[PDB]
RNA sequence: AACUGAAGAGUUUGAUCAUGGCUCAGAUUGAACGCUGGCGGCAGGCCUAACACAUGCAAGUCGAGCGGAUAAAGGGAGCUUGCUCCUGGAUUCAGCGGCGGACGGGUGAGUAAUGCCUAGGAAUCUGCCUGGUAGUGGGGGAUAACGUCCGGAAACGGGCGCUAAUACCGCAUACGUCCUGAGGGAGAAAGUGGGGGAUCUUCGGACCUCACGCUAUCAGAUGAGCCUAGGUCGGAUUAGCUAGUUGGUGGGGUAAAGGCCUACCAAGGCGACGAUCCGUAACUGGUCUGAGAGGAUGAUCAGUCACACUGGAACUGAGACACGGUCCAGACUCCUACGGGAGGCAGCAGUGGGGAAUAUUGGACAAUGGGCGAAAGCCUGAUCCAGCCAUGCCGCGUGUGUGAAGAAGGUCUUCGGAUUGUAAAGCACUUUAAGUUGGGAGGAAGGGCAGUAAGUUAAUACCUUGCUGUUUUGACGUUACCAACAGAAUAAGCACCGGCUAACUUCGUGCCAGCAGCCGCGGUAAUACGAAGGGUGCAAGCGUUAAUCGGAAUUACUGGGCGUAAAGCGCGCGUAGGUGGUUCAGCAAGUUGGAUGUGAAAUCCCCGGGCUCAACCUGGGAACUGCAUCCAAAACUACUGAG
């Protein structure tokens, strides 16, 4: 299957998380189809939390696409 | 994609054998040199001779080392 | 070890020697149509083939040879009974 | 790792006033800058033409207080920016918040505004920076932590503003102790001793 | 958003100009060693023996697939405090099955080629996902468990007897599937669970509905297999190499084209544009130097390939010729009742060995992810976190001010003094980090339970979904961070000082010991050896060694030379190849301009944004010089036609 999940960057004790599109059975920083948003938990002033785009998420999850738990929330959360 | 060559050889059956030339430029001096290429294309009907100007395009492999085929004989 | 590869240990030979009668009958069946053709015999095949078609199509949904192999020996061997006429 | 041990012998040795000692007491009274240092100080003669351009780089150093590690740091940042690497050279040294400090005049020294950054007492934007590197902007209000205000160090120091005067980029406030740090210097209120055609030439060969 | 840097010196000579070597100043490393040693962030840590391995752990999970045996609560009775039996039954897991172990983690042995990059295309496949479409009718024979017997030192093996399934096999039907020449012919399936109006009935059940699962098939994504063209290290003191070899035909074989294989036919194929052979090496996006062109190099991170003690081989399956699978042969350890067996750390730790040299037999599933079940849950040495090591980059401390009797003390001295030096001492303040005490976020999304509203329906029963209410969860952790208390207390070395090259004099030593990157010093006055004062460079580091690129216009495309410094074949003729006088005309292969597809993400660069700053993390752009397909222009080169 298809999946969008989430990666993570950053240092420790901060995290940074990144919408991809991926194969199912890869690795979590390996190799993915596209990449569509970010995730920044501890965003504080100027930072911006959700960035996800519409427009490939429409594309994406009319064919097949099968998301995470913590990705069931954030496209719901737009 | 469609290429032109002249023919050099008739020994084999239904195959026919041509010299692509080809002018690369030499990656640091700047000068553009000859460097030939010679294929297999797929000869049909045994009917071109040495020294003509044909025209090859590429299907799939029809023996091993013969992908390319014969369109059509453009000059003598 | 584990005491789960040794179950899919005990579990290959209980398919090996099943999917070989299953294997070996589609062969019989179609050596009895080449070995008809070789000697001439435009009915004594016609009826080696008349039996052999359903033996073939029954083993390929069961999943024994793959759907376009019995795709293959079908087209061949209607070939070869035209060349009888 | 700062520089602790003997100020008027950096003094003597290159040859000028330098600013390093605190009071306005006097300079060659404690210090008697007449000649070179150590056993001869005599003997002088011809400095090399390399030795030129280390005197010069020396110099600038040792003014502000910074080590060459962090000095060619500064340097990255001159040639990445657009145009004149010497005067971006001296804007990325007065930005620094030691400075500023000693610019407002809340120390004697330049190494007595290093403390009073050390020590939490100063503030920039409302909250405390206790790091002698701080670049600030234009227009960043330093003000004094309350908890010490009554610092006779701050307090005396305002009397050693007077030989000083203000450097028209800055502006201080006698009451409240809120400088504000207007904008950045102009390649004219440094003094022309120092010189912004041999430090960038040294790091080249 | 677009964007700039190029240094020289010493050494051949009585001295000079030139040619030409050598050596130093720079920035760098998975570095090692010597001296010295406070702190915290963010990183990295077997480059050598792919050399053997003690002991722990690294892939299992489903009782809403089916047997079986454990049988609670409770319903109890009875008998006299406890047992008896009964009744139901919640749990629980050895076995059959469905899935998954082909993903994730590790290492670089092999391979000089279509392996890997870039551009293309045609002959195929694809479990789980999405969109559809047509179904989900009936029937039979076995089998483990369990019995029981027999054999084996074990590891286990054998026999007879019994039972079930979504296990297995016929039969029935079928497009919108396969083959066929139209004509015609061939092929499937499995049921469990929540409910329930009516009705048949032991609501054993049928029944209706819902969730789930299964069978054909078309399309979409995703993954995979093949073919062409090009590029891909040194050696010419390696020049010929090859009979399935190179084509054709007939037949097989594989998901799929092919000498892939075979039977005859034919005598071809490649090669100086370097075949063949030898020697070494995993490639790539990138890293390190450089002004640039280039030159070396492929640690960590990412993509691809290749292996899993050595050599083979297939099965199972959607997809392996399979790291914790099977069979065989070999080598090597171990067990044994001597008959036979067992095992594979190039998974995480760890031991031995090698070596100049490289870390703890940790903590957890809370996070992100995977596998199974979607019902919660269960597994996870990949992940997320701690421990060790100045192994690197970046930041902060080791106090601040005043203070000349210019004190002792030291070294030198023309004996007058000079210098160490406001430096100490003295005096007045300051308390970050480390220490101590109190306080204290954020990483947490969910799950359970209850309620309610929507749509499913025959039945707002169940269930799905909004929402409400209530309750529960963190390895890190004594969290970052904040406040208070103590007091200047808790905290500086290392190389060098004749010239290149910043910085100097006395004392020993006398061709001895010794020094050294090159020039070269030392024979009794040494600014070069050994010390002492002084001084200069750098700092929690400093030095040497090893190794690349610079400087080296010293392999010169950008950017050199050949009368005498090294360098013009003894002279001809000439094949391949390189270059082409002059007018028109055509053409568009080069060439210029533009458009589209591509050039993975990271890295570098530019503008911003977060951590008290910076390193670090991160948003948007440019760039990736390329290759391909189209459109136009026609000066010059090429090709063509005429002079």
């Amino acid at each position: 299957m298809v999946t969008i999940r989430l990666a993570r960057g950053g240092s420790k004790k901060r995290p940074f998380y990144h919408l991809t599109v991926t194969n199912s059975r890869n690795a979590r920083d390996g190799r993915f189809v596209e990449r569509i948003g970010f995730f920044n938990p501890v965003a504080t002033g100027g930072e911006v939390r959700l960035s996800v785009d519409q427009e490939r998420a429409t594309y994406w999850l009319g064919q097949g696409a099968q998301p995470s738990e913590r990705v069931a929330q954030l496209l719901k959360d737009a | 994609r469609t290429l032109t060559g002249r023919v050099v050889s008739d020994k084999m059956d239904k195959t026919v054998t041509v010299l692509i030339e080809r002018r690369v430029k030499h990656p640091i001096y700047g000068k553009y040199v000859k460097r030939s290429t010679k294929l297999h294309a797929h000869d049909e009907s045994n009917q071109c001779r040495i020294g003509d100007l044909v025209t090859i395009r590429e299907t799939r492999p029809l023996a091993k080392t013969k992908a390319w085929t014969l369109v059509d004989i453009v000059e003598r | 070890n584990t005491p789960s590869a040794k179950k899919r240990a005990k579990q290959a030979e209980k398919r090996r020697s099943h999917n070989a009668s299953l294997r070996s009958m589609v062969r019989t069946y179609i050596k009895n149509v080449v070995k008809a053709i070789d000697a001439k015999d435009l009915e004594k095949a016609q009826a080696a083939f008349t039996a052999a078609v359903p033996v073939i199509d029954r083993m390929a949904d069961k999943g024994i040879i793959h759907k376009n192999k019995a795709a293959r020996h079908k087209s061949r061997l209607s070939g070869h009974i035209k060349a009888l006429s | 790792a700062r520089y602790i041990g003997p100020k008027c012998k950096l003094s003597r040795r290159e040859g000028t006033d330098l600013f390093l000692k605190s009071g306005a007491r006097a300079l060659d009274s404690k210090c008697k800058a007449e000649n070179v240092p150590g056993q001869h100080g005599q003997r002088r003669g011809r400095l090399s033409d390399y030795g030129l351009q280390l005197r010069e780089k020396q110099k600038v150093r040792r003014i502000y207080g910074v080590l060459e590690r962090q000095f060619r740091g500064y340097y990255q940042e001159a040639s990445r920016r657009k145009g004149s690497t010497g005067e971006n050279l001296l804007q990325l040294l007065e930005c620094r918040l030691d400075n500023v400090v000693y610019r407002m005049g809340f120390g004697s020294t330049r190494s007595e505004s290093r403390q009073l950054v050390s020590h939490k007492a100063i503030t920039v934007n409302g909250q405390t920076v206790n790091i002698p590197s701080y670049q600030v902007k234009a227009g960043d209000v330093v003000a004094v932590r309350e908890k010490s205000k009554n610092q006779l160090r701050i307090a005396q120091a305002l009397e050693l503003c007077g030989q000083r005067g203000r450097v028209e980029w800055v502006e201080v406030d006698l009451d409240k102790k809120a400088g504000t740090f207007k904008s950045a210097p102009a390649r004219s209120d440094l003094s022309a001793d120092i010189n912004e055609n041999l430090i960038v030439e040294l790091y080249s060969k």
